[PDB]
């Protein structure tokens, strides 16, 4: 039943917040907390997200957590900002310098204890949790430090739980604060070991697909996150609407996670702002995906598609066998029926929508990417002295780069395996 | 006395139960409150339909039936609907979290949760029977629930009432309506632990009914609401033996005594005709004879398979509605003469018939045609064990490779316990080969 | 058997995985201490 949200660092609390102003509108749900929506199908799933208080008002189960005030100022001024509950916000006054052993290590650990005390609270009062979503950046230093510093506490206290990340990869193209590379892979060295599922969000993608699909000469933060909060409706769709697939986080896992490291995921969208047969083209079009992968350089180990509008379910079925029988040799023959489908009738300002989860072994394009501007820096030890003088040693680094090397092995081991 | 116990377990096993107890209560003139006008003797008495039913002194028919799932929103459509009143609310048994398509969740972490309280629900119905015959199990094999709670039941209603019946209508995993890439997991892990426990199981392949749903009703996409409702015709006619009396009715017992001729080989081909929309049935009426060839059709069977490339040991044919031996017997001759029926050397082949007089129902807002006649064939063919066959090769595909083993092993489960199912199903394979052998 | 075995098999996994969150702990106070100890 119950998800608990986490948003960390200014990305985790930006992207957050537009995550409840698309789906407070989807649920009919205002600034206020009061519902006006129109459909019995908007309520029926709310307690997924939302907690029911005194005058049937909806709040989020929602944590806002930065080690900087200004973003969460911010977010309490933004359109939906009243809806969050008062005592979920937990700040400290430091912030972490896009500083990864900060947030880990040092300022983030005098602040998680707070944070802990509201996600217990948060947890005590549901039902049945299922599990967390952390929304944060890995090439700062709070959204990456902390945001797997809070990862790592909250699974030593819910070890049974699933633990789910919308994790924002970093990009020359869109920051040139030149660390992000050593904040993102020590943030996935974390996320590798404690987290089930993780979307890979990449900036690099999301700045391409601005650029050259929505011809837009100069994106700002507010234009990729338009892309963000659309995939995020998209891959939540059927965790917060009536269904039959995937329709809960540890069944989202089992269908997508066949070896337990191999839990990062490459989003999909279409159309990007239309016919069953286009709509399936595009969700399965490199150009359409959130992260910069060319899924025909790997093999999908598991796929997860979902349509949104009033439909054929024949075309659907029909477009979505045709799309796997003309393009089998992406598919590993060895996860027999790695596809699945869900449609859901409520859709986006859309007739119609389609968001794509992909499991594949093309992902390690992405980590390639990250792994290479790391050396780069980190073989003349570049800005190291930042990390050691908060107590890291050099070798931490090492380890880092080592589990990521050995995850984009781990991806190229399943894309040449073969059935005989 | 005489009295049948069902047990609908998991999303599949609940909602096929849902549409066999609507289709019983207006069989026998049921309402949906329990009441049941015809019934002179109030709040008892040993009629055929006291079988499934039980009567309460205020004159409501409760179905023997528990209806268990490990979470509540498929049940609590049960406890909210149209029938809600006709089950005590005992008899509807939730969780708060379900398997999540985890045999090993369903069987251990969370089934170990449910499983007293369950068998203390099914004792209260025992204790209420006269002379209890035994269990009607619905499951899918797909499910973490349908698949691993099941497993436990059957195990410990072994131990509970020893030797008592346990029948199994059992839903066999199709791509075209499956939620779960380790259906195939599902399947061979609970097959391999229910096969000593069961003695006698009714597989339902959703593709056999998807298709049958596609080209005989010209339904464009299947709901699960027109598979089951489908499934709740040919499960009826396998139980219509136990709930209606008639001189020319054959006991489902008797059936099994042909069905079954070694413990482990007890899986029945169900083939159902006729199948037909409302608007092709209007002035075409299906003899005897066209019903009964209509057995013989690939097309109708409940699971897929070719038994004209099999070998036959068991013909049986459970008639319903205005149906004579005269008319049986020349649709039978006829039928042998034209038709690729090779029985195994060790059996003998005469077709075992059943008529009940009672003519089928349908459910308003169906798909079904209302006929004056029907017939639901039994067969035990070697050629069940194709089933078998494509589940164990998607098996093999993905253990090769432990793809997703690791939920398992993390819920406590050994690699031993694949191994040991996997080697049981190679088995059971082996076992249909060997049984189709000519005697030396 | 089967019980006994599974739920022992089950708290295994558990206990390692809280085994290996300690260890994180634990290296994290050699952190800040070795933060303090270069000041
Ligand atoms: C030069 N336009 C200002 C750029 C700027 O403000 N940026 C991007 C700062 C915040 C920044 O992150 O500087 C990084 C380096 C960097 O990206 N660039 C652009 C940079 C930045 C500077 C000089 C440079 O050399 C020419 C370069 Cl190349 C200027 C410097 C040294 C800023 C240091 C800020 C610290 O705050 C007190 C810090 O944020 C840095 C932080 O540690 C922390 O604990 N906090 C460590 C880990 C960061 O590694 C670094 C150094
Ligand atoms: N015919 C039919 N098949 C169904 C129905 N519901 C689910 N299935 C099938 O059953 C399998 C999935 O198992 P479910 O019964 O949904 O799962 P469950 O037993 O509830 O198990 P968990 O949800 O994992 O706890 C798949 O093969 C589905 O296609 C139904 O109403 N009718
Ligand atoms: N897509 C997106 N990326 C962001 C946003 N804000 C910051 N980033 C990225 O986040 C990384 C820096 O992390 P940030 O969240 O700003 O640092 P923190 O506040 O210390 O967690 C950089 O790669 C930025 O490009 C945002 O609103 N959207
Ligand atoms: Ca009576
Ligand atoms: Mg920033
Ligand atoms: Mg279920």
């Amino acid at each position: 039943r119950e998800i608990v949200h986490i948003q960390a660092g200014q990305c985790g609390n930006q992207i957050g917040a537009k995550f409840w102003e698309v789906i407070s509108d989807e649920h009919g749900i205002d600034p206020t907390g009061s519902y006006h929506g129109d459909s019995d199908l908007q309520l029926e799933r709310i307690n997924v997200y939302y907690n029911e208080a005194a005058g049937n008002k909806y709040v989020p189960r929602a944590i806002l957590v930065d080690l900087e005030p200004g973003t969460m100022d911010s977010v309490r001024s933004g359109p939906f900002g009243q809806i969050f509950r008062p005592d979920n916000f937990v700040f400290g006054q430091s912030g972490a310098g896009n500083n990864w052993a900060k947030g880990h290590y040092t300022e983030g650990a005098e602040l998680v204890d707070s944070v802990l005390d509201v996600v217990r609270k948060e947890s005590e009062s549901c039902d049945c949790l299922q599990g967390f979503q952390l929304t944060h950046s890995l090439g700062g230093g709070t959204g990456s430090g902390m945001g797997t510093l809070l990862i790592s506490k909250i699974r030593e206290e819910y070890p049974d739980r699933i633990m789910n990340t919308f994790s924002v990869v970093p990009s020359p193209k869109v920051s040139d604060t030149v660390v992000e590379p050593y904040n993102a892979t020590l943030s996935v060295h974390q996320l590798v070991e404690n987290t089930d599922e993780t979307y890979c969000i990449d900036n690099e993608a999301l700045y391409d697909i601005c650029f050259r699909t929505l011809k837009l000469t100069t994106p700002t933060y507010g234009d990729l996150n338009h892309l963000v909060s659309a995939t995020m409706s998209g891959v939540t769709t059927c965790l917060r609407f009536p269904g039959q697939l995937n329709a809960d986080l540890r069944k989202l896992a089992v269908n997508m996670v066949p070896f337990p490291r191999l839990h990062f995921f490459m989003p999909g969208f279409a159309p990007l702002t239309l016919t069953v047969p286009e709509l399936t083209q595009q969700m399965f079009d490199a150009k359409n995906m959130m992260a910069a992968c060319d899924p025909r350089h790997g093999r999908y180990l598991t796929v997860a598609a979902v349509f949104r509008g009033r439909m054929s379910m024949k075309e659907v079925d029909e477009q979505m066998l045709n799309v796997q029988n003309k393009n089998s040799s992406y598919f590993v023959e060895w996860i027999p029926n790695n596809v699945k489908t869900a449609v859901c009738d409520i859709p986006p300002g859309l007739k119609m929508s389609a968001t794509f989860i992909g499991n594949s072994t093309a992902i390690q394009e992405l980590f390639k990417r990250i792994s290479e501007q790391f050396t780069a820096m980190f073989r003349r030890k570049a800005f190291l002295h930042w990390y050691t003088g908060e107590g890291m040693d050099e070798m931490e680094f090492t380890e880092a780069e080592s589990n990521m090397n050995d995850l984009v092995s781990e991806y190229q081991q399943y894309q040449d395996a073969t059935a005989d | 006395m005489r009295e049948c116990i069902s047990i609908h377990v998991g999303q599949a096993g609940v909602q096929i139960g849902n549409a066999c107890w609507e289709l019983y209560c207006l069989e026998h003139g049921i309402q949906p409150d329990g009441q049941m006008p015809s019934d002179k003797t109030i709040g008892g008495g040993d009629d055929s339909f006291n079988t499934f039913f039980s009567e309460t002194g205020a004159g409501k028919h409760v179905p023997r039936a528990v209806f268990v799932d490990l979470e509540p929103t498929v049940i609590d459509e049960v406890r909210t609907g149209t029938y809600r009143q006709l089950f005590h609310p005992e008899q509807l048994i939730t969780g708060k979290e379900d398997a999540a398509n985890n045999y090993a969740r369903g069987h251990y972490t969370i089934g170990k949760e449910i499983i007293d309280l369950v068998l203390d629900r099914i004792r209260k119905l025992a204790d209420q029977c006269t002379g209890l015959q035994g269990f009607l199990v619905f499951h899918s094999f797909g499910g973490g629930t349908g698949s691993g709670f099941t497993s436990l039941l059957m195990e410990r209603l072994s131990v509970d009432y020893g030797k008592k019946s346990k029948l199994e209508f059992s839903i066999y995993p199709a791509p075209q309506v499956s939620t779960a890439v380790v259906e195939p997991y599902n399947s061979i892990l609970t097959t391999h632990t229910t096969l000593e426990h069961s003695d006698c199981a009714f597989m339902v392949d959703n593709e056999a009914i998807y298709d049958i749903c596609r080209r005989n009703l010209d339904i464009e996409r299947p709901t699960y609401t027109n598979l089951n409702r489908l499934i709740s015709q040919i499960v009826s006619s396998i139980t219509a033996s136990l709930r209606f009396d008639g001189a020319l009715n054959v006991d489902l017992t008797e059936f099994q005594t042909n069905l079954v001729p070694y413990p482990r080989i007890h899986f029945p081909l169900a083939t159902y005709a006729p199948v037909i929309s409302a608007e092709k049935a209007y002035h075409e009426q299906l003899s005897v004879a066209e019903i009964t060839n209509a057995c013989f059709e690939p097309a109708n069977q409940m699971v897929k398979c070719d038994p004209r490339h099999g070998k036959y040991m068991a013909c049986c044919l459970l008639y319903r509605g205005d149906v004579v031996p005269k008319d049986v017997n020349a649709a039978i001759a006829t039928i042998k003469t034209k038709r690729s029926i090779q029985f195994v050397d060790w059996c003998p082949t005469g077709f075992k018939v059943g008529i009940n007089y009672q003519p089928p129902t349908v459910v308003p807002g169906g798909d079904l045609a209302k006929v004056q006649r029907a017939v639901c064939m039994l067969s035990n063919t070697t050629a069940i064990a194709e089933a078998w066959a494509r589940l164990d090769h998607k098996f093999d595909l993905m253990y090769a490779k432990r793809a997703f083993v690791h939920w398992y092993v993390g819920e406590g489960m050994e690699e031993g316990e694949f191994s040991e199912a996997r080697e049981d199903m190679a088995a059971l394979e082996k076992d249909y080969e060997e049984v189709g052998v000519d005697s030396v | 058997q089967k019980m006994e075995s599974n739920k022992e098999n089950r708290e295994a996994h558990l206990a390692a995985m809280l085994e290996r969150l300690q260890e994180k702990d634990k290296h994290a106070e050699e952190v800040r201490k070795n933060k303090e100890l270069k000041e």
